[PDB]
């Protein structure tokens, strides 16, 4: 799909990914993966999810999901009470069907009914940013539990969340520069994680157009 | 469970509850932990005439070492025939509880419209119940029972010469010789019940220090239950005269209790519970005219980790004002938050 | 050809044969770029099957499905692979080819094989990490990946061919392999 | 029995007593529902030494929810060695009760001649009893035992000085340091017994507010029993000096207690029971002379359904008068009939 | 372990102890027979989540048949994951008790510096403890824990207009909202422990002249242990502020108490013991400058027959002297000898 502002959104992305990334984010990612123990990282990851659990349940109720709405309520209740503020994954090990799930912000509800994506702007020090999903996230600040966070502590959680996800992306960092134009693959990667069937975040990690379909008939294909 | 030999089987059970109350009344808040201990045996005398027994004991763990707070909940034993019914004598439930058992499935705030040893409304002493199952093996779901009560009056040997019995207590939980019965029917997922009981009042309950006068007190109830497809929907209406305890100072002359419950069962274990309770006690003979005894909305959910342990939360929304009558009676008018863990073995 | 038990030995032999053929027939490649593709077919195409290495070219799109989309990844992919290998071989002007030893791979579905190439003009070395896979259908030691200088180039077109397949479908890349295979190699000219 | 490990045998016994009372005297009218709970384990250290221990509890279920009555019946531990004897210390039965147990065989009544903590007459506290079996393995049926009693005084909660112990009691249940023993012989069917005990009297038991003063309370008790051909015959006459409690006034100086029971066993489980007990005094004080402390005749039958649940009916006829002596001491002078069923596990 | 089915595990434990104290002091001389009874269940919900519970009761067998001296000791429930630690809420032990239990090795005596329900030092009500083992499975022997406390104060039903609680007691065990934690290090025999506690006290705690006054009470512990080669050596010294009960006079502002034990378990059952206890009171009120609250040395031995049966003799030499402070507080200042018999099952 064509997008406006073709002249811009290109030099800023290169500066943010080739100057700020390998000089500040990259050195701190290696130390975080090595010096910080795995149990410490796991505890911080569950703490961030617990703070957004009473916020994603409202999104499911707006679109309509009695089964999924109660799933998040149980996770928040068990993590806060039986996990001392969500420091451990109480609900993760309680049931195999109650594992971690991707959060659904206010943008998921807007996309379920059908809304325009609008222009795409790469915000500095933030990465991908969109008006419908990322720009529509400023709606849960009036709900309880989330309104108790002030500006300094709230921005700390966002930095912590980005650092945690950087460790998993350090093993597969070679594919970012593999393509001729890294901007093209980044835009499509973010769009594929927010334009699934009936929105709802991202779908399972699979490719619809015949993924691994030729491996089952390679007996008569490899001979040529 | 722990012993099965020579036709005798013992099923030891119990539950330890660690509960805490969060409220601004400063009268019920704090630690409210308690534990239940008891057994449930069963012996097969022959191929037709069987027998069983049940005992329970509740000990409050929130007290100190110098104070003990324990009481017996149910303690009864009796035989059970194959197709003519069963008869058991001892401490068991009343006749009104057989119809009210469908609207008190709330985790913590359940059965607040009555009290123990109060005109056959809850567990009482000296209860002789004859219950027949399946109407002597004729129809399915049609169950009926008949219960009788002894005489309990003034305490023995403490400044009393009339109405004295070996198990005397205060006049707040005294009752005479009464007879009651309950009829229930469950064809397919739908339950209908109704009980009529009448118990005589002792002389100590007719004094001028407590409200409510009458030689005989009659209680009427009735409700419907629906438990199918993991959906619970029950509601009952109760109309008792000189039976419900309005705090202190005796009982109200006429009360119209109304209870309704609604619960759902999920596949992962969560069991949300929403219920509404009403109690419009009128015809008060002390100038208090029409007043509300109890009225609150409870919303909560219970999560079952397994068949032996579960976690629940509760939120009692008390929308009743605190007037002069409520303060004298001693009824809580503010919201109470209940949360705790239960371990049943 | 390709071995059926030792994947490392087959890769080393294929690399040596390709280097020897290019050095012995250097004037032939310059005179006719298409002639180098035919020689590379017996050196680099035999060591990596088209179906086994159907990821670098026409991986996400075209494939072997849709009835008519068969001359882009299975049938005509042999010529495209030879042409791509021939162009890289013709770029060098006498670069030394180092054959790695027969390292132990074991019984697994991922057999990583790498080689070392050192240019004679002072350029940095380029490592061809052609990862092999023990496919059940094809018992030959066929490389399932193509990595150059350590970069995973096997999946370079995997995430880029999806944009063209979203509109033109799988039939839009059917003729892409035919044009690439028929295109002659471009030898590097010293300036 | 719920534990059968290597030398860790443990038996869990108990029963539930559902009974009701019917009498003209309202002081004992009502219900006397209670239950017994406790474990009984036995260990095996070596081929000769053997450890054992048991505990019994009794709680009355006829009380309300505001209070409860709980007391420990027996709680003792000790070791047993092969053919040399056994010594156990704790809450156990006296040596005199070993021969008196043949008389009080009624399901509910019986044993009303004495009371709790009445020196070595019932289950006391702080008893050091040494028991032997078969007289060191020499003769069959001849057994003997000795017992020592600790000193108990006033509670330490209040200032009383003199004799004060941690396990304090009232002025009608204290005891001193005494030594007792018993000798019993068991023949084929026939049986004889004899016990002699003497307990010291504290300074709080011979005051001016209690009838009966003295330093020693020696008691002599015989015994005769016959358990053969499915019949039960027992006779026992004892003389008590300054140890038999009469009402609440104090202790009789000299009393002659005689009791005899007779029970028959039927094929289908019927066990009729007849008993006669007299407690006529001899040297009573404060104006009393030749006054009967207790005199009643009990007749009833016991139906044995099985070894777990049994039913019985009791009818006690009081042959004593209602003069001022009985009214002052508060002794029951009305016939009591009690019927019910018990379930033991 | 009497029940093991579908992952459910129930364990029954307890002991019977017959104590016959011999001393010149009237407040401690006499029989002190007590019994412990309880269960310990554990349910395996999933592979990485296991539930568990614990309950215990203590009934004194030295009382009469008309008095009850039963109280609870521990009653809590919680959930345990694979390796994150352990969290339980209910009646449990404090963080200080986890470190000070090294010197609590005597059979009957020991640990007399603190008291029951004395803040976060022993068992109490409304205890929420989170304990982590092996530092989330990272190192070996390094464990730490945190705890939380409620706000139990004066009884609600006592006509008090100040802060009250439903599970109230006398003005000697109340405590406000406080936090505490402990850290312990384990090794091959050697051990390092340490706890830090700080809990608020209610206003009623320092209303009258209670000797010690203050807004907050701090408690710092610490000790070393050595359990290797059948040798048990421990020594713990702590300094608490307004946390140790002097007696019936109030609280001590400063208290420096140190204890040390020494044991050597022989091969032939006998386990001789040697412990010393000292407690120095500083900054006392009402004219007291510097005096010793508790100071004695305990010498005794324990003989376990095979695994459970044990006979022990204890004799603690009291180095304290009789004065006005001890008479008012009510602390014994004489050497006592205790004999017991513990039968575990
Ligand atoms: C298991 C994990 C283990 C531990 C893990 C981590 C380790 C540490 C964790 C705890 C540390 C907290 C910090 C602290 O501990 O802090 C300091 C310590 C300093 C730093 C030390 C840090 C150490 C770090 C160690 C790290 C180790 C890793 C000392 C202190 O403790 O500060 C104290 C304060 N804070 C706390 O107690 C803890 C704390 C307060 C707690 C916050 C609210 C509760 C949260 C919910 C709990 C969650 C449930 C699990 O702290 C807070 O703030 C928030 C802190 C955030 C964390 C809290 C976590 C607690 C839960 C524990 C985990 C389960 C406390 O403030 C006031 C409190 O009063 C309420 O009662 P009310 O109901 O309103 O009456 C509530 N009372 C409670 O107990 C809460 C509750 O019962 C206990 C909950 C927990 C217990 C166990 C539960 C677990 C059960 C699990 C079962 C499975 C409470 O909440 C409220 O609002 C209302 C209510 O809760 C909220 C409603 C609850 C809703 C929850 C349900 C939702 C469920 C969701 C499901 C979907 C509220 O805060 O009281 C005095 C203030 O003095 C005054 C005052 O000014 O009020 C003076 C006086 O006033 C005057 C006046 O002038 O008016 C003067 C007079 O002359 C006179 O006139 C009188 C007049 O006659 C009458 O008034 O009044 C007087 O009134 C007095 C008393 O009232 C009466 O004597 O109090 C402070 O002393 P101070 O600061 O030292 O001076
Ligand atoms: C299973 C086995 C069964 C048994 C086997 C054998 C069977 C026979 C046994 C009994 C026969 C004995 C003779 C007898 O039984 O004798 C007669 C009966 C005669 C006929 C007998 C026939 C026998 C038949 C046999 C049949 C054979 C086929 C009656 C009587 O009983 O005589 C009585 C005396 N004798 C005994 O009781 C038995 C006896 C007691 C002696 C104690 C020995 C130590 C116990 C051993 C423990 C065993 C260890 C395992 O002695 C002895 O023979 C020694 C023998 C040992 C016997 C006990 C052993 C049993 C345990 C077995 C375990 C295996 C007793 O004397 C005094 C006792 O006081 C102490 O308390 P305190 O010190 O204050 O605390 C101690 N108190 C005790 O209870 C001891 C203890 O608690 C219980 C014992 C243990 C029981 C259980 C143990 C089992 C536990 C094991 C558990 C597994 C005790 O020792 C003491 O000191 C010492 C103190 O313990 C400390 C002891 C040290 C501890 C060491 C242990 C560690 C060992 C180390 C091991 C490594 C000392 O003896 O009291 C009155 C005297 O009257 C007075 C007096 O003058 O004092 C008058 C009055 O005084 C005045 C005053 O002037 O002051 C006068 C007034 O005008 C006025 O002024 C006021 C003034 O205003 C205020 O004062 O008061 C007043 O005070 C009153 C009372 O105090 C309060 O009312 O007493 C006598 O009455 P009377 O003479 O007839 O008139
Ligand atoms: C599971 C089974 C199936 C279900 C059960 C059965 C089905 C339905 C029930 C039956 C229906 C009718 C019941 C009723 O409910 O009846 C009506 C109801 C009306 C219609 C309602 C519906 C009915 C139909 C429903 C249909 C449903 C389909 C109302 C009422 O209730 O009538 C009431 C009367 N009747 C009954 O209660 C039921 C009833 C009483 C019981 C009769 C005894 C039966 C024996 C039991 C059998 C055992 C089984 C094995 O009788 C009877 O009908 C006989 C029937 C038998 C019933 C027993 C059932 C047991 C079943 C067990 C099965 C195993 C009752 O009369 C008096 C009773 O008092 C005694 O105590 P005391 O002697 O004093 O100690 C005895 N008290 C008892 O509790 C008995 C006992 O405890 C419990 C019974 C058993 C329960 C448990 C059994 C199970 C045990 C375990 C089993 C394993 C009792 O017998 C006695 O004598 C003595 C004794 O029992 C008999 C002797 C013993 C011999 C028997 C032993 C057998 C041994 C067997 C060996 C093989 C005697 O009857 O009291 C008031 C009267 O008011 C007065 C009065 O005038 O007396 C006024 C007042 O007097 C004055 C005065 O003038 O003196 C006037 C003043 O102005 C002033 O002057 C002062 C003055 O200053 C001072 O005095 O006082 C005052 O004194 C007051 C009180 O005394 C104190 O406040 O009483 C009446 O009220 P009212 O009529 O409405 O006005």
């Amino acid at each position: 799909r064509s997008d406006p502002l073709e002249g811009f959104n290109r030099t800023m992305y290169n500066f943010n990914f080739n100057v700020l990334d390998p000089y500040i984010v990259r050195p701190v990612a290696v130390a975080w993966r090595d010096y910080v123990p795995q149990p410490a990282r796991n505890g911080l990851s569950n703490f961030t999810g617990n703070l957004e659990e009473p916020a994603v349940m409202v999104n499911y109720f707006l679109q309509g999901d009695p089964y999924q709405g109660m799933v998040h309520f149980t996770r928040f209740f068990l993590n806060t009470i039986l996990g001392m503020g969500g420091f451990i994954d109480v609900a993760g090990m309680a049931n195999p069907k109650l594992q971690r799930t991707e959060p659904h912000r206010f943008g998921s509800t807007l996309g379920h009914y059908g809304v325009g994506y609008g222009p795409y702007v790469q915000l500095p020090f933030y990465g991908s940013f969109t008006l419908r999903d990322d720009g529509g996230d400023m709606a849960d600040g009036f709900y309880p539990v989330l309104s108790w966070l002030t500006w300094p502590m709230s921005v700390g959680k966002w930095t912590l969340e980005g650092i945690e996800t950087r460790a998993q992306l350090l093993d597969s960092d070679g594919l970012l520069r593999c393509s001729s134009d890294p901007y093209i693959m980044v835009r499509e990667a973010y769009f594929q994680r927010h334009d699934f069937i009936a929105n709802g975040g991202e779908l399972k990690p699979q490719e619809n157009p015949n993924a691994q379909a030729i491996q089952d008939d390679l007996k008569d294909i490899d001979s040529e | 469970e722990v012993y099965n030999k020579d036709g005798n089987k013992l099923d030891l059970y119990g539950k330890v509850d660690g509960l805490h109350y969060f409220s601004d009344n400063k009268d019920v808040d704090g630690d409210q932990t308690y534990m239940r201990l008891g057994f449930k045996g069963e012996t097969q005398v022959t191929d037709q005439l069987t027998g069983y027994g049940q005992w329970e004991y509740q000990i409050q763990g929130n007290s100190a070492e110098n104070e003990n707070n324990s009481w017996t909940r149910v303690a009864f034993a009796g035989l059970k025939f194959q197709d003519v019914g069963s008869f058991d004598y001892g401490r068991n439930y009343g006749v009104v509880y057989d119809v009210t058992s469908w609207t008190d499935v709330l985790p913590e705030f359940g059965g607040d419209t009555y009290g123990s040893d109060n005109f056959m409304q809850q567990r009482g002493n000296g209860f002789a119940t004859y219950r027949n199952t399946d109407f002597f093996g004729l129809v399915d779901g049609l169950n009926f029972a008949v219960q009788y009560q002894g005489k309990n009056g003034n305490p023995s040997g403490e400044g009393f010469t009339s109405g004295v019995t070996n198990n005397g207590r205060d006049a707040l939980r005294q009752n005479g010789d009464g007879v009651g019965g309950s009829i229930t029917y469950d064809y397919e997922g739908f339950g209908i019940g109704g009980a009529i009981s009448s118990s005589k009042r002792t002389d100590a309950q007719n004094t001028a220090a407590y409200i409510g006068n009458g030689d005989r007190a009659e209680t009427y109830t009735g409700g419907l239950k629906y438990d199918a497809n993991n959906i619970y929907l029950a509601a009952q209406y109760t109309q008792t005269y000189n039976a419900t305890r309005v705090g202190s100072l005796g009982w109200a002359n006429k009360a119209q209790n109304f209870e309704a419950v609604a619960q759902y069962q999920f596949d992962f274990g969560l069991r949300p519970s929403l219920a509404y309770l009403q109690s419009k006690g009128k015809n008060l003979g002390r100038g208090y005219d029409d007043e509300d005894i109890l009225k609150y909305v409870d919303v909560g959910a219970t999560y079952y980790f397994n068949k032996n342990m579960s976690t629940y939360v509760d939120y009692k929304i008390n929308l009743l004002d605190d007037n002069q009558f409520t303060r004298d009676a001693g009824i809580n008018t503010d919201n109470i938050v209940a949360l705790g863990l239960v371990y049943q073995f | 050809a390709a071995d059926q038990t030792n994947p490392y030995k087959l890769m080393d032999e294929a690399a040596q044969k390709t280097f020897d053929r290019l050095k012995n027939e250097q004037p032939q490649i310059r005179a006719n770029p298409d002639y180098l593709r035919t020689i590379v077919d017996q050196e680099l195409l035999p060591y990596v099957q088209v179906k086994y290495a159907g990821a670098l070219v026409l991986g996400q799109y075209y494939k072997s499905a849709t009835p008519a989309q068969r001359e882009a990844y299975f049938a005509a992919f042999r010529e495209y692979l030879k042409q791509a290998y021939g162009q890289a071989l013709a770029m060098y002007h006498g670069q030394t080819y180092q054959i790695a030893p027969e390292q132990p791979l074991g019984d697994k579905t991922i057999v990583p094989i790498r080689v070392t190439i050192i240019d004679p003009n002072g350029r940095p070395p380029v490592r061809l990490d052609f990862q092999w896979r023990k496919n059940s259908q094809t018992g030959n030691w066929q490389a399932y990946d193509m990595i150059a200088e350590g970069c995973s180039m096997i999946t370079t077109k995997q995430n880029e061919w999806g944009t063209l397949l979203r509109t033109k479908g799988i039939d839009g890349l059917t003729a892409q392999l035919k044009s690439i295979s028929q295109q002659k190699i471009t030898l590097e000219e010293k300036k």
